[PDB]
């Protein structure tokens, strides 16, 4: 008896969701949103699909999803009329319907699919990008048409038609993506250095962890992204640097002005990292193996300021990295141990492992920390393989328990995994040591199978 | 002013706009229990109230709720390097196709049929059902039933003749690879190997299982030449003086299904259909790949009246194994021939096989 | 304002083209990657669009499948041409992906006994100058101007039929149009007839003729919006001179052994004009 | 604290999807609205006898009678909490009421559905049940009063003049009137006195003159002006005499009254002399 | 109370659905008394808040028919505006209604009216192809083109080239114009995109505006692929 | 209408609706997040009970809100129609979703009698742990039916109402389906806010009669409509494994009196299991342990009553 006018509808909230994300994004406005599209109905109303894929986009923009009854009469409709969809529409409904958890959301992309393939070779410079950009989100598994997507990518790219924004929108949705090809990254690296100094850092440091992300095993173009890198280290900020401090330990190679210019950076912005990323430019060096203190000592005093909301992860992949060469500054440890303590929530098995080996190997022991790691631990050695079970065991051993409820589990998968328990080589002196506390009672057959 | 006031209640009012349902009482408790305001003012009117707590509750919300579909290229996110419990989804209820089949696994819930009539109160029903793990062997069974049932129509709607064999071979799983997940990989990216391994000691056995099944020798150990050519796979079956009698095109299979049974070798279902060739290009050479394979096939008539051939072949490719196979032909859709028990048949054969080796 | 160039397939370039003299493989995707940086850095066209390559030399030839005539595109009568169907219904889809549907030339593919060829009608300010040669039949003329003919004191368009000898090459290569009433044409007979021809329907037209060479391949388009700009083929100096005397930018492009190959730099784009 | 605001967000991001429009929320709102086979069964009966009603004012052709109470006598009505809102039921009802189906058990059961239920019923149903109710004489009508007024002194708030006019007039005529329900309704009879059908005040001034004076003389005095004004401008000389003679009754009964009205209803009683019968005479002097 | 609380909400934008539902279904039952400017000032409001109630404008735009005398000139172009705001064709009362603004023609404060009313008399799908009353404003607009600015002129060219409208000197007249706007340096590029597309469209050469139109035209519709300063200089050598 | 009603003209741009849908979040089933499970027996389930229950009872508390979990033995039977065509195999992920929508099982919590065998007389006697029970509590449990939601209410055997408060909204439900046992139920449980008028008004107004052995309904009729009522006797077990960790076990016989549904008519006997989790638990202090414990008590509880389940009382043709 009264149905708001669904096309008005979409032309409001597109300004609505212009305002919300121009102004700053207040609750207030997005509630509104909220509000007027939720008593919002496609009907009997004959919308075209350029003013479909409008209320489907802003309403998953503002939280809608299956639940409300716009978005389930908006994903339906694309299941059904599939010829209105031109592909000018098609990114819109392939990067709005990626997060929605429903299954008819993951039909409409096959679908979309089975429709990009085909005109995967009629697709100016634009319209691929836009594309390959809204398939990367979804993670499909179509290799047909990643395939006829870097064919078109290639012969546009042949002749200069990619300006230096798009670049980083590809890379970054061929990299998300997981496709390793040598022809397709080598044109987008030969087009960016095509275009010098129209790749702004702000557009160069993701082009670079794209690249990084790959696997691309090869030397020229962590060779050539070298300069750009030294020249553009002027006027990066605190994020990116670290990015780039990832993505270089990443490929493999050992620059040493690069590197340099890069720890002068960091000394001047050491005032404004936040942790988050303070565990890349610490892994980063781990990895590598670049041992240089100087910036380790002032890593590690900001690692006092930002202690008390260091992530879960971040105190695995932090300490792991204070493995190597770690100073044994325990005055941050100690604080980093109590934390750690508190922040026993949801966890990683192997940030678990690696977390309690860490804290036992450096020789620094505490008993809260042990006793809320070991009580965790039983939850997770389930999904643990041998070499991890015995790192495992190892730390609790030198945590000294022998609560029968935390060890039996573990014994027993360790048991599952004799044969690659024994196997590897380099744990075979913790072998020595782990026996050389519970004994030959704990575990008979364990014991049985060490003496053979 | 009382606890009916829940953080939830005034978050779901605000959310909602409405927020004038509350009394003042009601909102002067909001403010000095949940917000932590020092002291709210007696003499403040409704809308004084209600401006404080929403503008409260949006400094609280400090996060985003909105999930962009923008593409921001200046993101450097660095930190990257299922069950249906949560909500009832709405809407719900080259192989071309390969479901993975396991012996123990048996992803899919049971149902069976009681009346608890003996249970308090129920005593008017005299049926109802209950769940239970169904066993891998005959759930798979009915499974292998509807997907050959969904084979053979897929290839009577093309009227196109095709084939089932059945080899009897190991399977290599990558490192790179729920039951569910599995299915969708292998679906994907096709990360395996199959090696088809039969032991010769066990000729003598299989010789028996012909007594076994009253099988007649349909072909003796013949020779032949399998020469896979390149123009495009063609496929010619040379004689023992190199000349071709059939040629054929590539094996395009349909159906695809490997039981990976925890003991012995495990069995490749294959349903294939050989594409017609057109003569033109067929008489050329009737006057890459190339296998030397001395062949041996046993005949019988099965129970539903089928065709049934064990086949065993000394493949040894020369551009060199023992293999066994099960050869039945694609039922017609002229023959009207049973398909539930037939399959039984095939698969109690196949296990046969699998066992017998 | 929409232009569609292809670019050649590399392996099949037939050496020494149909004129006795040899070709250069290996530079011919080396210019053609300089004429699309000049076609799209000329502000004669909008887009251009690069269509995916095929087998055939002669697929190279666009801009022969229609003709834009204004919003409306007529594609061409099929006479001797279907031996390249396929690309005559593929390229038909790198249309759609950017445009639209038109009236489909049904008006023209579907009259009678007819032959017309592109390159051989021309748009002029206010007229359509059709090449009467060896090419297109005047049944063809006359279905035009039962088209787009309209007769008033502002609804005035009309339609000019230029006979030409038999020998004669089409229309769109000798006799061209740029903007700001300029007429280049070919200083040979061809141009003559042309010029005649031109006089002797509407002398009143008034507009400046610019004499041009035989042999100086241009690529020039009336267009919806004005534009001082001429795509002249190098080599030419004289020509190069003769334009640029008259107020018209000259945009020199290397065009040498694409010339060998026997085809004009007026098909090799096709151009259409969109609208919403 | 990354951790606990994602979960802090996704605590609320969930939340937010459990709302009204959710798919199992949706079907089992309307698996609710399907009723069983015997409801349907009663739609058809209540169907069949609506022509029935529609058809008998015309002819009033004797033994359709039977045919109505044939039809409703095995009804089966079953209709609990199944509709909410009380309408299938109370058609019902009024259908019964119109052939005097006051003793046929269907009625009793009606009655017992509104009775038993007294707590689903909102302003608009329960106005509805005291219009009927009182065309039915039931024989029991002072338990089935005595059972809805607790419910009726909590929806009195929310009810129109028109309605509260009947409510009056039932609670008036069984002597069940109250100083809770009658205190309410006055109130909100004054409240909206700038707009109100001079009607509706009247007859409620009347009807709690009686037993209430204070309320009906504070119904009075609140509209007054438009009552004056009414007796001073109006044309219908009929519509004017009964204003007259029922204010001047309301008068006579409460013993008192504004000098305003008073001059009004004297100048137009003079005016308009000869209409009135020597009773409407006597009235006017009785009240002065 | 009725019209007075629609026309409240319809110029905030506080739909309430239950109130309006109520509203509505009142207007829908007393509907033969609602005298002119209720008709007004509740078709504005129930129509600043996008409803479609189907019978309720069926209703009222008849309604409207009927009483078209007693509407001011100003209240005939506001209740056309609102009705085609939506989109909800009715037949009638445009028809009823174009013929009061052709008549009084001379009343309007300026052009720019004229072609407001034709657009908003196209959005509701009544063909302006149909009888002389569209082309008495069209000529009215010719007349006085001066008046017109960019927003107007952006707004005709819409109507012109959608309906395939043949009308010459109307175009002539829009060349003229944004010729001498783009003069005093006051139009805006998307209009002489327009402009150039409704003239192309129409086979109309008019060699005055292409030459000081174009240039302007030419930067809302020209992929400026980015080129470095090295390419620049290769480009350069180029020609 | 009247004043300037031809100078509607001017209207200020930045209008954007702002339509109001009060009503929309309120509610009982509206109000939390909730999570189903089909958990079939005969490892590796008992850690999605791990994972649900512990992000369950995080949402619990980053909503203010407590709760309790109870795990009980009874028998489910899934309604006829959720299979289709007759096919007795369906993915155990389509059969979640099946059952998530309209919920067709009927749920009866029961276990046969002599059963008591095992629990207090064998190695489940110390399991039960210390019997802290007052010996069986004669008391009624009812609930009512109030204009928008519902009441549970339970009255001592002679005395006024002892605990009135809102129904129960369970957020996780796991079916740990048996093969030949009873199967076990969890269940993670929480109680919406109460109005104290309605505990105080349903407190004062006497709910039954209960004269002499017969019972009957004198709520008024203002308030609600009785629906159900059973006398129940109940007794009480407590552990406390040095962590505050109270698996409290209960049995009750309840016997129901007034009756709504044909479903619930004869006498039945319950065990239930039952624990504790504040606002607090789910922060810092873990939460998983007691679900996993309750789970491995409930297994071996239902192993030990497996054999007389399917005795003379009762049957499954679980095949």
């Amino acid at each position: 008896v009264s149905h708001l006018s669904a096309r008005n509808i979409a032309t409001e909230a597109l300004q609505m969701k212009k305002l919300h994300q121009e102004r700053g994004g207040n609750p207030m406005l997005a509630q509104q949103a909220r509000r007027v599209l939720f008593a919002t109905s496609i009907a009997g109303q004959n919308l075209d699909a350029r003013s479909v894929a409008l209320l489907l986009n802003t309403a998953v923009y503002f939280g809608m999803e299956s639940d409300a009854k716009l978005v389930r009469e908006c994903i339906d409709y694309c299941l059904k009329n599939d010829k209105l969809i031109t592909v000018d529409v098609l990114p819109i409904v392939v990067t709005a319907c990626a997060t929605l958890k429903s299954r008819d959301a993951r039909e409409v992309i096959e679908m979309q699919a089975q429709k990009a393939a085909r005109n995967a070779k009629f697709l100016d410079a634009k319209d691929v990008t836009n594309i390959i950009s809204a398939f990367s989100k979804t993670g499909i598994n179509h290799e047909k048409l990643f395939a006829f997507l870097s064919r078109r990518v290639q012969t546009l790219a042949r002749v200069g038609e990619f300006e230096a924004a798009h670049l980083v929108i590809l890379a970054n949705a061929f990299s998300r993506l997981r496709y390793r090809d040598k022809f397709l990254f080598g044109a987008i690296a030969r087009r960016a250095m095509s275009l010098r100094e129209r790749v702004t850092v702000n557009e160069l440091v993701p082009l670079i962890v794209a690249f990084s992300k790959i696997g691309l095993k090869d030397p020229k173009l962590s060779k050539r992204f070298a300069t750009k890198a030294m020249e553009y280290v002027d006027q990066m900020n605190a994020e990116q640097v670290a990015s780039m401090f990832m993505a270089f330990a990443y490929f493999g190679i050992r620059y040493d002005q690069l590197f340099g210019v890069l720890t002068n950076r960091a000394v001047e912005l050491i005032d404004e990292f936040n942790a988050q990323y303070i565990s890349t430019t610490l892994n980063a060096f781990q990895r590598i193996g670049i041992n240089n203190p100087e910036l380790f000592d002032n890593l590690a005093e900001r690692a006092l300021a930002v202690v008390q909301d260091h992530d879960a992860r971040d105190i695995s992949k932090t300490v792991t990295a204070l493995a190597h060469f770690g100073l044994k500054d325990e005055e941050l440890f100690k604080r980093l141990a109590s934390h750690a303590a508190s922040i026993a929530d949801q966890f990683d098995a192997m940030g678990l492992v690696n977390t309690a080996h860490a804290f036992a190997r450096t020789n620094f022991l505490q008993q809260d920390m042990a006793v809320a790691l070991s009580e965790r631990s039983v939850y997770v050695c389930r999904l643990l393989d041998a070499g991890e079970t015995r790192r495992l065991l190892w730390a609790l051993a030198k945590f000294q328990v022998r609560d029968p409820k935390i060890l039996t589990p573990v014994f027993n998968r360790c048991l599952a995994l004799h044969y690659d328990f024994f196997a590897d080589p380099t744990g075979s002196e913790e072998i020595e040591e782990i026996f050389d506390f519970y004994g030959p009672n704990f575990c008979p057959p364990l014991y049985q199978l060490y003496i053979s | 002013d009382f606890s009916h006031i829940t953080r939830n209640t005034v978050w779901g009012l605000w959310n909602e706009g409405n927020l004038f349902s509350l009394s003042v009482p009601e909102l002067a408790f909001f403010l000095q229990e949940h917000c932590r305001v020092a002291n709210v003012d007696p003499r403040a009117k409704k809308s004084a109230l209600v401006r404080q707590v929403e503008e409260i509750l949006s400094a609280e919300q400090q996060a985003s709720a909105t999930v962009p579909q923008e593409d921001n290229p200046h993101a450097i996110v660095v930190t990257d390097y299922e069950y249906g419990d949560w909500g009832a989804e709405p809407g719900f209820e080259s192989p071309r196709a390969f479901q993975l089949l396991h012996s123990e696994t048996a992803t899919d819930v049971g149902i069976a049929s009681i009346d608890p009539s003996k249970l308090p109160g129920q005593s008017k029903v005299k049926n109802a059902l209950a769940a239970i793990h169904v066993a891998p062997n005959d759930a798979n069974k009915m499974r292998f039933r509807m997907a050959f049932e969904w084979c053979l129509m897929n290839i009577w709607n093309m009227n196109m003749p095709g084939e089932l064999n059945i080899g009897a071979g190991k399977a290599l799983y990558y490192r790179s690879v729920p039951l569910w997940t599995v299915q969708k990989h292998l679906y994907a990216q096709h990360p395996y190997a199959w090696f088809a391994i039969a032991s010769e000691s066990n000729v003598a056995a299989m010789e028996s299982l012909a007594a076994a099944l009253n099988m007649s020798i349909q072909q003796e150990r013949t020779t032949s030449y399998k020469v896979t050519i390149r123009r495009e796979f063609f496929d010619c079956e040379l004689n023992g003086q190199l000349k071709c009698t059939m040629m054929n095109k590539p094996w395009d299979r349909f159906f695809v299904s490997h039981y990976i049974r925890s003991k012995m070798p495990d069995l490749r279902y294959v349903v294939r259909a050989r594409h017609p060739i057109k003569k033109r290009i067929a008489d050329a050479y009737l006057e890459v790949y190339c296998c030397e394979r001395v062949v041996r096939k046993w005949a019988k008539k099965t129970a539903t009246g089928v065709t049934l051939q064990l086949v065993e072949t000394k493949r040894t490719p020369l551009i060199e194994r023992l293999e066994y196979e099960w050869i039945v032909p694609l039922p017609q859709q002229a023959e009207r021939i049973d398909i539930a028990a037939l399959t039984d048949e095939l698969w109690e054969y196949g296990n046969k096989l699998a066992a017998a080796l | 304002l929409h232009a569609f160039v292809r670019s050649p397939h590399y392996r099949t370039i037939p050496s020494a083209g149909p004129n006795g003299i040899v070709v250069n493989r290996d530079m011919l995707v080396h210019q053609f990657r300089d004429f699309y940086k000049t076609l799209q850095h000329c502000s004669l066209v909008d887009k251009v669009h690069l269509m995916s390559e095929r087998p055939s030399v002669e697929a190279l030839r666009v801009a022969d499948q229609m003709v834009s005539i204004g919003a409306t595109f007529l594609e061409m009568p099929l006479t001797g041409m279907e031996h390249r169907a396929t690309e005559f219904m593929e390229s038909m889809r790198y249309v759609r992906g950017a445009g639209g549907p038109s009236t489909l030339a049904s008006y023209l593919q579907d009259t009678e006994n007819c032959r017309c060829n592109s390159g051989d009608v021309v748009c002029l300010p206010n007229g359509i100058a059709v090449g009467h040669g060896p090419r297109t039949n005047a049944v063809a003329h006359t279905t035009l101007k039962q088209l787009f003919e309209v007769k008033d004191d502002q609804f005035s368009f009309d339609v000019f039929t230029l006979e030409q000898e038999g020998d004669a090459p089409p229309l769109g290569d000798y006799f061209g149009f740029a903007g700001s009433n300029v007429l280049l044409t070919w200083k040979d007979e061809h141009g003559l007839l042309a010029v005649d021809q031109y006089q002797q329907k509407q002398p009143h037209t008034e507009m400046n003729v610019v004499y041009l060479e035989p042999g100086c391949h241009f690529l020039s388009f009336y267009g919806v919006d004005h534009t001082i700009d001429v795509l002249v083929q190098k080599g030419y100096e004289r020509s190069m001179d003769s334009i640029a005397a008259a107020g018209l930018n000259p945009i020199p492009v290397q065009w040498s052994e694409m010339d060998k190959l026997g085809i004009s730099m007026r098909a090799a784009v096709l151009p259409l004009k969109f609208f919403k | 604290n990354p951790f606990e605001k994602v979960a802090r967000g996704i605590a609320f991001k969930m939340r937010s999807k459990v709302h009204k429009q959710g798919y199992s929320n949706t079907v089992m709102a309307q698996q609710a609205r399907r009723l069983s086979p015997t409801g349907l069964l009663a739609m058809e009966r209540l169907t069949e006898l609506t022509a029935l009603q529609q058809r008998h004012q015309c002819t009033f052709d004797p033994a359709l009678r039977s045919k109505a109470t044939q039809i409703l006598r095995t009804l089966p009505l079953l209709s609990i909490d199944e509709d909410p809102y009380f309408t299938h039921t109370q058609r019902a009802l009024r259908l019964a009421a119109y052939f005097g189906a006051v003793d046929l058990p269907v009625t009793y059961a009606l009655i017992n559905q509104h009775t038993k239920n007294a707590f689903m019923l909102d302003a608009f149903s329960m106005a509805s049940f005291f219009y009927t109710l009182a065309k039915l004489k039931h024989p029991q009508t002072k338990e089935i009063v005595g059972i809805l007024l607790p419910r009726l002194r909590e929806v009195a708030p929310e009810l129109i003049a028109r309605e509260a006019v009947h409510i009056l007039r039932l609670l008036c005529s069984i002597q069940m009137a109250d100083a809770q329900l009658v205190k309410v309704v006055t109130e909100t009879v004054v409240a909206t006195a700038a707009d109100v059908p001079l009607r509706d005040a009247r007859q409620c001034a009347f009807i709690l003159s009686e037993t209430f004076p204070e309320e009906a003389q504070r119904i009075l005095g609140a509209v007054e002006h438009r009552l004056c004004d009414d007796i001073d401008m109006n044309a219908d000389a009929n519509e004017v005499k009964t204003t007259i003679l029922d204010v001047c009754r309301v008068v006579s009964a409460t013993c008192k009254g504004p000098r305003r009205l008073l001059n009004s209803v004297a100048r137009r009683s003079m005016e308009l002399l000869p209409q009135l019968t020597p009773l409407d005479v006597a009235f006017v002097l009785k009240a002065f | 109370a009725i019209s007075f609380a629609i026309a409240a909400f319809g110029r905030v934008k506080y739909l309430d659905k239950k109130l309006f539902d109520r509203f509505t279904r009142w207007i829908l039952d007393h509907s033969k008394d609602l005298n002119a400017a209720e008709l007004l000032l509740t078709i504005r409001g129930v129509s600043r808040v996008m409803l479609l109630n189907d019978q309720l404008y069926d209703d009222l735009g008849s309604k409207a028919a009927e009483k078209v005398k007693e509407f001011p000139i100003e209240s005939q172009c506001v209740l056309l505006s609102s009705f085609g705001s939506l989109g909800v064709e009715h037949e009638r009362l445009a028809s009823r209604m174009v013929s009061s603004i052709a008549e009084n023609r001379e009343e309007l404060t300026d052009a720019t009216k004229a072609v407001d009313v034709i657009t908003s008399l196209w959005s509701m799908n009544y063909d302006v192809e149909d009888d002389k009353h569209v082309a008495q404003l069209a000529d009215w607009v010719v007349q006085r083109a001066e008046e017109l600015t960019d927003e107007s002129i952006g707004k005709l060219c819409l109507v012109l080239s959608d309906t395939n409208w043949r009308h010459v000197p109307l175009v002539r007249a829009i060349a003229e114009q944004s010729v001498r706007l783009q003069g005093q340096q006051s139009i805006s590029p998307k209009c002489c995109r327009e402009v150039l597309d409704v003239l192309g469209t129409f086979m109309i050469h008019h060699q005055g505006a292409r030459e000081n139109l174009s240039a302007l035209g030419r930067s809302i519709s020209k992929e400026r692929i980015q080129l470095s300063e090295e390419e620049e200089q290769h480009l350069q050598l180029l020609l | 209408g009247y004043g300037r009603w031809n100078q509607a003209s001017v209207m200020q741009p930045e209008t954007l609706l702002d339509l109001s849908q009060a009503g929309f979040y309120e509610g009982a089933a509206n109000m939390v997040p909730k999570a189903f499970q089909l958990l079939v027996s005969d490892v590796a389930i008992r850690s999605r009970y791990s994972k649900v229950l512990q992000w369950c009872c995080l949402n619990m508390s980053n909503l203010q809100m407590d709760g309790e979990l109870y795990v009980d033995f009874g028998k489910l039977l899934l309604k006829p129609s959720v299979m289709r065509k007759n096919r007795r195999i369906v993915s155990s992920y389509t059969l979640q979703q099946r059952l998530q929508v309209n919920h067709p099982y009927t749920w009866v919590p029961t276990l046969p009698e002599s059963c008591l065998s095992k629990i207090q007389e064998q190695f489940l006697q110390p399991e039960g742990f210390a019997p802290i029970g007052k010996g069986v509590q004669l008391t009624y449990s009812g609930t009512i039916k109030r204009s928008k939601d519902q009441l549970h209410v339970d009255l001592d055997n002679k005395g006024k109402v002892l605990a009135v408060n809102s129904a129960w909204v369970n957020l996780q439900t796991a079916w740990c389906t048996h093969a030949k046992g009873p199967d076990v139920r969890l269940l993670l449980r929480s109680r919406p806010p109460i109005r104290r008028q309605d505990v105080e008004l349903f407190a004062s107004t006497p709910i039954i009669k209960l004269a002499d052995d017969d019972v009957a309904d004198v709520l008024p009729p203002e308030h609600g409509q009785l629906v159900y009522l059973s006398e129940d006797e109940t007794r009480l077990f407590e552990r406390v494994s040095d962590r505050g960790v109270t698996i409290t076990v209960r049995e009750v016989k309840r016997q129901p009196l007034i009756i709504l549904r044909d479903e619930e008519e004869d006498p039945r006997v319950e065990y239930s299991l039952s624990a504790h989790i504040p606002a607090n638990a789910a922060k810092a202090t873990d939460v998983r342990a007691v679900g996993l414990t309750a789970f491995e008590l409930a297994g071996r509880l239902a192993g030990l009553v497996a054999e007389d389940f399917v005795r003379e009382y009762g049957c499954e043709a679980k095949l």
